[PDB]
């Protein structure tokens, strides 16, 4: 521990969620990503079950890293004098969903499906361990180049799941729901919802719709690029101003748009490769 | 168009 467990390569990225580096654990050469943060950047702070008081990043992380999932899973951590080092999976080759929609432009509907699916499983994985992300976006999705497989990252402005109402917020505000721009307040299923919306139009677009907090609350969304009805009706309902009007994750898997999804294997060979 | 990311907070 802990500089002598693994080698660390090349900074990968920075930014509100701390400094990436590419990183190999010697133990067996298994690729991972070494993301140290720094103590007083950290807000939101949290226990784990031994009582030891970690940020909540590393709380939820351990909450949805067992098992398989579509989800960056948490292999290891440290605590040092002034930061939190996290030893996170780094799948190889990878390219973030941002960057492979702004050198593909809009995804064929085929692939947004794809995607999109496997954001749904994601997501649905995270609920169901109590977790919620609070900030989806395609910054915050990796794709598996080789496998067609998408994992999530960046728990940083998450939360516990609850069913009462959230007013603190700390995600991307593009992304964020009109109740949030309005009244500070959300819940925290139909926000999530509200944010795949964006994602799917961000998808078939090659863009976000709204740009600015006048766009979010008007609620009128115009497509860009040519869109099927059944994609529009879907976004359309994920971008409902009410938050009750919005679909449930169930609505959204069992939307005609939705079916006959293509498996990852078929995904990295028809699309990826 | 200008496409552009977006910080978090
Ligand atoms: C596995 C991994 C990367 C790769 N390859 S970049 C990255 C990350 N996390 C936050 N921002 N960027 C993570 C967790």
């Amino acid at each position: 521990p802990l500089e002598s467990q693994y080698q660390v390569g090349p900074l990968l990225g920075s930014g509100g969620f701390g400094s990436v580096y590419s990183g190999i654990r010697v133990s067996d050469n298994l690729p991972v990503a070494i993301k140290h943060v720094e103590k007083d950047r950290i807000s939101d702070w949290g226990e784990l079950p031994n009582g030891t008081r970690v940020p909540m990043e590393v709380v939820l992380l351990k909450k949805v890293s067992s098992g398989f999932s579509g989800v960056i899973r948490l292999l290891d951590w440290f605590e040092r004098p002034d930061s939190f080092v996290l030893i996170l999976e780094r799948p190889e080759p990878v390219q973030d969903l941002f960057d492979f929609i702004t050198e593909r432009g809009a995804l064929q509907e085929e692939l947004a499906r794809s995607f999109f699916w496997q954001v749904l499983e994601a997501v649905r994985h995270c609920h169901n361990c109590g977790v919620l992300h609070r900030d989806i976006k395609d910054e915050n999705i990796l794709i598996d180049l080789n496998r067609g497989e998408l994992k999530l990252i960046d728990f940083g402005s998450g939360a516990l799941l609850k069913d009462t109402v959230y007013t603190d917020f700390d995600g991307t505000r593009v992304y964020s729901p009109p109740e949030w721009i309005r009244y500070h307040r959300y819940h925290g299923r139909s926000a999530a919802v509200w944010s795949l919306g964006i994602l799917l139009y961000d998808m078939v677009c090659g863009d976000i719709p709204f740009e600015h907090d006048e766009e979010i609350i008007g609620g009128q969304v115009f497509f860009r690029q040519r869109v099927s009805s059944e994609c529009q009706h879907l976004i359309r309902w994920c971008l409902a101003l009410r938050p009750s009007d919005r679909p449930t994750f169930e609505e959204i898997q069992n939307h005609p748009w939705m079916q006959d999804v293509l498996l990852p294997q078929e995904t990295a060979e028809i699309h990826l490769h | 168009r200008k496409r552009r990311r977006h910080p978090s907070g």
